[PDB]
């Protein structure tokens, strides 16, 4: 194959409810 | 050098699948498409790939013609599943 | 205790290296990978996040997952589903 491939498809992922981040490590 | 989409982790659709095409039963091709979308959106890769038009073609799905118009997900499809392509020059 | 707040979520890197997260319930796990990918140079793609014995998904969330504010995300780099 070699190669991307082109298609364009509907959304990925829902997030419902919303979260800052954080540090660690 | 890079490969994207789950390798083998179709869920519930919008989790966007590789999805191979045996064309002219001589080689294969590896889409990326999830699932709920019309198989014609995959249909013309293959055109876009072999030069293909698209609509000329013929493809297939494990037991079903998949019709373009078909989303892999209304059939069923998976990452790495194949769906073949014969079409000949007459 | 926990219903749709923040939780702090625990995401171990295979080498032994784990980090603490607070990711609201209801929100996909996407966003606390993503910050692991931040605190270190992961791809997030290249990146499999399984949860305490349970592969991971970039929408998969604590509550999905019924992880909690004291639970832990495994990393595991390409391995798991999508």
């Amino acid at each position: 194959t070699v190669g991307d491939e082109i298609v364009d498809l509907t959304c990925e992922s829902l997030e419902p409810v919303v979260v800052d981040l954080t540090h660690n490590d | 050098g890079s490969e994207e989409k789950p390798k083998e982790g179709v869920k519930t659709e919008n989790d966007h699948i590789n999805l191979k095409v045996a064309g002219q039963d001589g080689s294969v091709v590896q889409f990326k498409i999830k699932r709920h979308t019309p198989l014609s959106k995959l249909m013309k890769a293959y055109c876009e790939r072999q030069g293909l038009s698209m609509r000329q073609i013929r493809f297939r799905f494990d037991g079903q013609p998949i019709n373009e118009t078909d989303t892999p997900a209304q059939l069923e499809m998976e990452d790495e599943d194949t769906i073949d392509v014969f079409q000949q020059q007459t």
